[PDB]
């Protein structure tokens, strides 16, 4: 399946995830509003993919429209990016299982995680600065880029469109506050530690919302919500709880004072002996 | 196995 | 014997730096230290504990059951 | 006397090692280094926390106090 | 020898002050102090774990065992 | 003086027994063992830490710390 | 030398009370007892730990030990 990610306006950014949510997940029961819901990724075998045709980086223009990603689509991790003008895939070196006929596939040195990427694009997430101008940036260096080894420009770029495209799909958060820099305006958007959070979290929050009931809170490590509309303001898509659901153990959550806590989050602070035994034992 | 994009 | 069994409806932090626990109704101590981090991850987990002893006051033998 | 009950407002832990909490608007601290870990749980949790004291002036020691749920 | 592997089915704090796990129907006890809060978490959360011991029987002691993510 | 708010970014144990946290782009330490596990904690579920010294300079020691919720 | 930096795939409690803890494909072991709650709960919340050593290879020890977020 094809989808039109369109950046021309808020409306038209908004509309293209929120088209591209409705195909590809299902809303929770217990956490959705009218058509505004935390959704689980319908399954897919594995190897499965959708296409995302980045357009409207210039308001409204066909131009800047030579650039598609490619998102596995039960877990939204863009496996890499075409040049559709070389009718070209690179891809990253964690996806070799990701087949897309009839393009060129380039496999690439570069695996996609975060870790790497911001080494090579000497970035950093928090604080990263996206706007407009710069997904502009971010679409040239992309279609310049050549070879099996991701440069520092390309990897800014994939940094900076992963940010507004599958992190974006799976938060609303983020579609929220990064939608502003689409304005005539022109603001910048900048990622923010607690943005940053939400994407390494995401796993995490996928094992634990399907089991909300409406209790007051849910906590899952550093994240808190404190009633649904900070869960659907944050949290748009999740996993099908895929390893990314499970660290160790095997009981999603535990209610705690009608507080739905990620059961090892609060594992990880009940397990200290004595602390006056913990302290004098050096 | 660390955060991919 | 079994004492008590059931979950723990308050735990308490004594000045004589024991812990006091309520289960079924009733009220049990225990002068282990190590006892009180593990009486009161129970009472936040909603674990089943028992607490035995040969004088059903205070107990030093407990045993904690997820629910 | 049961000095305050409440949920933790914000526990401190202090340069002579001890451990303060804010419990229903008042301050309180205790030199026994057992609690400093239980109160954390318990501030985490939202437990409702009693202090109990001889002396319940804010800025007063403490070393009893009670745990529970909702 | 690896005794046995699985979750932690009850513990216990003993008399003695050593801790007993029930893992694959089998009891086990330690008197290794710093396994007590460690035993208990994996308990609440359902962390598999590998008693080891020079004897599997149920009553036998432990002073080894592995935490894993299974 | 209050040095440093912010959630802990990371934690650190050093060979030479000192425990560095960093808040708010800031590097601080302690070698207060009753402060791992709280500080661990702190990080992990996300409290707001307010880190506390008579001086707060860059890579300063410290003992006293503000734990809140939020 | 960064020796590893990796989620906990497994932690061990050793015969001689030191703690093992298995990251990016090798073991590395620690006598530090202030270590061993702090590892499980890394484990816990996969959290990424960077382990900092002389050597490097599987089955070396460490004192030095980084809890990161990310």
């Amino acid at each position: 399946r094809e989808f039109t990610i369109d950046f021309s306006t808020q409306q038209s950014y908004v509309s293209s995830l929120n088209s591209i949510r409705t195909e590809i997940s299902t809303p929770l029961e217990h956490i959705s509003q009218g058509t505004t819901s935390v959704s689980v990724i319908n399954h897919t075998p594995p190897g499965s993919y959708f296409a995302v045709d980045i357009r409207g980086l210039d308001v409204y223009q066909a131009r800047f429209d030579h650039l598609r990603l490619i998102i596995e689509q039960n877990n939204l991790y863009v496996a890499g990016f075409v040049n559709t003008a070389t009718n070209t895939f690179y891809r990253f070196s964690d996806f070799t299982h990701i087949s897309v006929p009839g393009v060129t596939t380039v496999s690439m040195t570069t695996d996609s995680s975060y870790t790497t990427l911001q080494r090579v694009a000497a970035l950093e997430r928090s604080g990263m600065q996206i706007s407009r101008h710069s997904l502009v940036s971010s679409y040239l260096a992309l279609m310049e880029f050549s070879g099996n080894t991701m440069t520092r420009d390309a990897s800014r770029a994939v940094l900076r469109f992963v940010t507004v495209t599958a992190e974006a799909l799976r938060f609303r958060q983020i579609q929220r506050e990064f939608r502003q820099a689409l304005s005539e305006t022109a603001p910048v958007y900048t990622m923010t530690p607690g943005d940053v959070d939400l994407t390494l979290n995401w796993g995490r929050i996928s094992n634990v919302l399907p089991e909300y009931r409406g209790e007051d809170g849910v906590r899952v490590g550093r994240i808190s919500f404190n009633n649904i509309s900070a869960i659907l303001g944050t949290v748009a898509v999740i996993l099908n709880c895929q390893p990314e659901c499970q660290i160790t153990g095997d009981r999603p959550v535990i209610k705690i004072n009608n507080t739905l806590w990620e059961s090892n989050t609060a594992a990880a602070f009940l397990n200290r002996k004595s602390q006056f035994l913990y302290t004098t034992g050096k | 196995r660390r955060r991919r994009a | 014997a079994d004492c008590a069994k059931g979950k723990i409806e308050f735990s308490k932090y004594n000045e004589d730096d024991t812990f006091t626990v309520k289960v079924d109704g009733k009220e049990y101590w225990t002068s282990r230290w190590n006892l009180q981090p593990l009486l009161q991850s129970a009472q936040l987990t909603g674990m089943t504990v028992t607490i035995k002893s040969s004088t059903c006051s205070g107990f030093a033998e407990v045993q904690f059951n997820n629910d």
